RNA sequence: CGAAUCGCCACUUCUCUCGGCGCCAAGUACCUUCAUAUUCACAAGA
RNA sequence: GUCAAAACUUAUGGGCUCACGAACAAUGGAUGACGCUCAAGCCCAAUUAGUGCCCAUUAUUCCUUUGGUAAGGGCGAGAAAGUGUAGCCCUUCCGAUGUAGAUGUGGCGUGGAGGUAAGGACGAAGCUGAUGGCGUGAGCCUCAGAUGGACCAGCCUCUAGUGCAGAUCU
RNA sequence: CCAAAACCAGCCUCUACUGAGCAAGAACGAGGUCAUGGUUUUGGCGGAAAUGGGGUGCCCCCACCCGUCUUGAAACACGGACCAAG
């Protein structure tokens, strides 16, 4: 769940990659299991909840870890 | 990693300035809190007991042990990785100079050095 | 000295458990081939075969513990069905068939397959030991519980609680009543009888399916 | 040696990079590292600009397409290796071998072009319905 | 869907006694979801007819019966049923289906709708396959003609589930969901 | 569940199967069917998915 | 700049199914723009539905109708109310989603010539009604219920259609070019590609 | 002012009852830049 | 169907239905609302289809706590013969709601006393506190006062005029 | 400190009979997972970072004023403005 704060904060390569210092922030999870008989899945985002502001909003579900 | 990090506050302490936040068990048949309706405040119980080998352990990893004078430091000489002296609030800054340069020489930890 | 005598025993017990379950495997394969010949004999003879009646039901408490009457409430305690999806094997005496008939809305039951018996005893099986509820894990665990030259294997247990046993009580009583999980894929209606399209009551051999999702 | 690296990921297979700097890049899997270690996919950089470098098997999609690159000597890819002349020299020695290994195959002209390809989850696109 | 009701033939008898040393065996065709209900309906008729009861008898055979084939045919199902609104309506409706089991289950859904009649109120009384002509009923008679052609008019063609879509461009089948 | 096709062999109800492996063979209603874009489109999407 | 809007074309859709599907997508963040809400259908004769609406209109606060339930008569305002009744209209999550919906009578010139128009197959009238059962086109009932612009919209709908149709044969020479240009593209140098196009049906 | 967003188009963007393209060479020829950004990590790019 | 998790409105199921339909006369307005009508209704059956899913303080399992007058083992720092503490240590098992009420508590806390130990003008008590820390909790402790100005916490024993949102309490 | 991958364990999920069916049994293979256990590895961050707490706002969600006598209190039943000392 990628979003942004209003100030920059430490990111994964804050020092190695200055180019990457947004006030953009991201909250990671895993798809955990399918939810319902439709395409929905359950994502736990780490130990924490994802914020309720995230709702209705672009989650980005990555193709990894790959299986296939 | 604590069960509950919040205080178990008294019911409706927030409305009444006089009430201390400190817990009192609710009573009265109609108490929403002792009837334990789901939207209400929780009550303390045995189930919130902290894990028992991490209990009493401050984030430093030490169990605090009160200290008043330089002699107390030797009560912690041999268990200096388990206990950390917390110097009492009322020892003088005078005496604390003495506790502190000695709590340094002995390798005992101090919470407020 | 004793340290190794514990080996002479632990080695001798699987030698026994091997010998036991080799017999039980044969006593199953043989007993059923013999029970196929007869029903197959009879079809050739234009003739029916009255299959021997079940001598063991896997009763399962299926409603919860609230609002239950003093008579049903006692029968469930004597069945040791004190929670929801508890399970016990009770052999089908008339006196039991009259207990089961008294609390059927509270239970699902039927006639366990040998496989159903294996899964419960191996997976969900727990001995009572010093009142402790002890997960089965060793045959050592079983021979200590059952001081009985007959009952040594976990295969001894599965035969007793399936063949109907001479120690069917000696065995099933030393087992804590089984604590099954709710049937995966759900029940149907814990309120109606099975033939009503519900859940409770005798459901014959079908219990193995229902009880399989649980184990 | 030990390797649980999955059957779908074999040396000389083409393999989409799902993550990291080289997203969507088809990349031949040159070799798996000496222990159950990360793959060393290579571009070849002559094509898609992917350097010899390590990638975890979880972060690529091993396409069914491959190349019979048993002929190529990727032995110079060892963990101890992991832009300096010794390394710039290494891939040059390798990509030229790896690149010709691609040439030997019938339909080896597409695989050169197939490796110039960049994967992208375009809208309406359903990888889970995809096979590879 | 495959038929609602399997075709069982439950055979059984009152258990032998010095009272009745060589008891009659009773065959009994049933259409049940499963044998445990077929065995049940079988003991329903044993006490409602033979005064023998489930405690005192013993089913000798629960086995399901094999389908006659698969060709489309024609079934005269004879179905007694009950209600407060009607206490015992004998009623030979005919149904067109591939199997006795299918005609019968088809007769339960038919019977459950036109009559708020549950399975256990109903009892089948027989399910003959019928030849074309014997079917007095006019509805299925329409389907007898070897030359019958009809349109599949005003279809709702839902997509294969894998392909279904919430939003689509209007004169296209580009997805937009 | 079925979508009638423009093709249709002449035939009699309850006809036996070996009669059919016959008659459609004498027309190749099937081999003729795959020829159509309506058929190819189905095998086409069935090649892309495959 | 325009946001990722999707302009659902609501003609001949069931009112409440389209309102239900749309009301869900608004929650999933879609920024829908319903059009031709005049053309939404409802089950039953118009008289069934006028009486349903006039029983709606019959409801007002006696104490002060001014603040009472408001009986919008625009088919679009009727579709917005129908779609706000299907979303959490008091939480901000839903108050937000409702503002992400823009109903229009007809298809307005800002929304025309903006992109293709989507459709909701689950809310299609043919998908839903039994075809021979009577149905209420929505802008038709609401003309009888007070909407005053039912003929203003038809005059507009006539204009966009006659206009869109004029542009459809203004471009017939153009579309015909790409059809011809593309067919002769197969004959071009795409040889091996011509076989990879035959497979897959291109 | 750092942001979240991640297909476009006058081949859809009419009506009434497989739209085109884009996805790494402006093209099917792989000429040809990519590394050390050192195996995920907001795409560090639009 | 939306609200609402789930049939992104599933069925490659049957019937029935046009106007209503979905366990226990008067403020306008209630299948809960919308809306639904080849249903989003009713009867029936189903579960991917003649080749399911969602939600409990429930169940099961895992972690932790507490209780057991439960079962055992043991006796770099620790290893106490132990009801109870910061539990001597470890292991396993079962229990846990609760008004009136009963009981427990090396349970909390207050004024005083016998002791012990200690602190204080390098700042006692008191008070203030996005001072954190500890304890299930009553609470304790520390930090900081740009607060104060001189007393006083710990521990065991003794004691009581000992703990307050509510008495139309003073 | 944040991550990610792996390994092992655990765990979980995913023939027989019958006349095509079942009341029917395993196997192979693969996946998932540390809010499971043990094995590190590899990167990211490092006057600051980091975890925790605290504060304020929001979001989604849950949530009937307490005490009281009473079968029954959110009651259109009583007592209840605030605080301090008692
Ligand atoms: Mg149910
Ligand atoms: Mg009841
Ligand atoms: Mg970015
Ligand atoms: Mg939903
Ligand atoms: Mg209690
Ligand atoms: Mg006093
Ligand atoms: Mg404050
Ligand atoms: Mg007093
Ligand atoms: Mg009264």
């Amino acid at each position: 769940y990628v979003y942004h704060g209003y100030k920059m904060k430490r990111c994964v390569r804050w020092s190695k990659a200055p180019a990457r210092r947004s006030n953009t922030r991201a909250i990671w999870g895993r798809v955990t299991r399918p939810h319902g008989g439709s395409g929905a899945v359950r994502a736990k985002f780490n130990g924490s909840a994802v914020p309720a502001s995230a709702i209705g909003k672009r989650v980005r579900v990555y193709l990894y870890p790959s299986r296939i | 990693v604590k069960k509950r990090t919040k205080r178990f506050t008294r019911h409706k302490c927030e409305l009444f300035p006089q009430l201390s936040s400190s817990w009192r068990k609710p009573r009265g048949e109609d108490s929403p809190v002792r009837r334990r309706y789901k939207g209400q405040k929780a009550m303390p119980n045995k189930g919130y007991g902290s894990d028992r080998k991490t209990k009493y352990i401050t984030p430093s990893g030490f169990k605090n042990f009160p200290i008043h004078n330089v002699q107390d430091l030797y009560m912690l000489l041999m268990q200096n990785r388990k206990y950390a002296g917390v110097i009492s609030h009322t020892v003088g800054a005078k005496s604390r100079k003495a506790i502190v340069r000695k709590a340094h020489e002995l390798d005992v930890r101090l919470i407020n050095g | 000295k004793a340290i190794a005598a514990n080996k002479a025993a632990r080695v001798a017990l699987k030698k026994a458990a091997y010998a036991r379950g080799l017999r039980y495997s044969r006593e199953y394969r043989s007993a059923e081939k013999k029970l196929v010949h007869l029903r197959r004999q009879a079809k050739s003879c234009g003739n029916y075969y009255l299959e021997a009646k079940p001598k063991v039901a896997v009763v399962t408490r299926i409603r919860g513990i609230a609002k239950v009457a003093p008579k049903q409430r006692k029968i469930l305690q004597l069945l040791r069905l004190r929670q929801i999806f508890n399970t016990v094997f009770v052999r089908l005496n008339k006196p039991m068939e009259n207990m089961l008939r008294a609390v059927e809305p509270y239970i699902a039951y039927g006639y366990p397959s040998l496989r159903t018996v294996r899964m419960m005893v191996y997976k969900r099986g727990h001995l009572k030991i010093n009142g402790q509820r002890v997960k089965i894990v060793n045959n050592q665990m079983i021979e200590s519980k059952y001081n009985n030259e007959n009952i040594v294997c976990a295969e001894d247990i599965v035969n007793q609680i399936y063949t109907g046993g001479k120690h069917f009580r000696e065995v099933t009583n030393g087992l804590w009543p089984f604590k099954l999980s709710p049937p995966a894929g759900g029940m149907r209606q814990k309120r109606r009888h099975f033939v009503e399209g519900g859940d409770y009551g005798n459901r014959d051999a079908l219990i193995n399916r229902f009880l399989a999702r649980m184990i | 040696e030990y390797t649980t690296l999955r059957k779908s990921c074999k040396p000389g297979t083409i393999a989409i990079i799902l993550a990291g700097r080289f997203r969507g890049r088809r990349v031949v899997i040159l070799k798996q590292l000496p222990r159950n270690g990360p793959l060393v996919i290579s571009g070849p950089m002559k094509y898609n600009g992917v350097p010899i470098r390590r990638i975890d098997s979880r972060y690529i999609i091993a396409t069914s397409t491959k190349v019979d690159i048993k002929n190529v000597d990727v032995s110079g890819i060892t963990p101890d290796i992991f832009v300096s002349d010794a390394r710039a020299q290494l891939q040059k020695k390798v990509d030229a071998a790896l690149i010709e290994a691609i040439r030997k195959d019938p339909l080896g002209k597409e695989k050169a072009g197939y490796l110039h390809s960049v994967f992208t989850i375009k809208p309406g696109d359903a990888p889970h319905r995809m096979r590879w | 869907v495959k038929p609602h009701l399997r075709h069982y033939c439950v055979v059984g008898r009152e258990t032998p006694s010095e009272k009745n040393p060589a008891p009659t065996v009773y065959k009994f065709e049933v259409f049940a979801p499963n044998f445990v209900v077929a065995k049940s309906r079988f003991w329903r008729m044993m006490r409602e007819k033979n005064k023998v009861k489930s405690t005192h008898g013993d089913v000798l055979s629960c086995k399901v019966v094999k389908d006659r084939k698969l060709a489309a045919r024609n079934y005269s199902v004879d179905i007694a049923y009950y209600s407060q609104r009607c206490g015992y309506t004998h009623m030979v409706k005919e149904f067109r289906d591939v199997s006795k089991a299918g005609a019968v289950s088809q007769a339960y859904h038919d019977l459950a709708s036109r009559h708020r009649a549950r399975y256990h109120n109903i009892e089948v009384l027989g399910v003959k396959s019928i030849p074309n002509h014997q079917v007095k009923r006019l509805s299925i008679s329409e389907y007898h003609a070897s030359n019958l052609s009809f349109p599949l008019l005003h279809r709702r063609v839902k997509a294969p589930r894998k392909d279904r879509v919430v939003f689509v461009k209007k004169n296209t089948k580009r997805a937009v969901v | 569940n079925v979508e009638p096709l423009k093709f249709s062999v002449e035939l009699s109800r309850n006809c036996s199967t070996k009669t059919l492996k016959n008659v459609l063979a004498e027309k190749k209603i099937l081999e003729k069917y795959a020829a159509t874009k309506s058929a190819r489109r189905i095998a086409a999407k069935r090649a892309f998915a495959r | 700049h325009r946001p990722e809007i999707i302009v659902v074309d609501l003609k001949d859709h069931v009112l409440g199914r389209a309102a239900a599907i749309v009301a869900k997508q608004l929650l999933l963040g879609k920024k829908i723009t319903a059009v031709r809400c005049e053309q939404l259908t409802i089950a039953g004769t118009e008289i069934r539905n006028k009486i349903k609406y006039l029983q709606f209109l019959r409801k007002r606060k006696l104490s002060n109708p001014k603040l009472g339930p408001f009986h919008h008569r625009s088919p679009s305002d009727i579709f917005l109310r129908t779609v706000r009744s299907m979303l959490p209209r008091y939480t901000k999550r839903g108050q937000k989603a409702l503002r992400q919906l823009v109903a229009y009578e007809g298809i307005p010139t800002n929304v025309v010539r903006t992109g293709g128009r989507v459709v909701i197959p689950k809310a299609q009238r043919h998908y839903c009604y039994r075809s021979e059962r009577p149905y209420t086109v929505l802008g038709n009932m609401c003309k009888h219920v007070g909407w005053k612009y039912s003929d203003v919209v038809k005059k507009l709908e006539t204009a966009r259609v006659e206009k869109a149709a004029r542009h459809h044969k203004k471009t017939e020479k153009l579309r015909a070019a790409w059809k011809s240009a593309r067919k002769e593209a197969l004959s071009k140098v795409s040889k091996n590609n011509l076989e990879v196009l035959k497979k897959f049906g291109y």
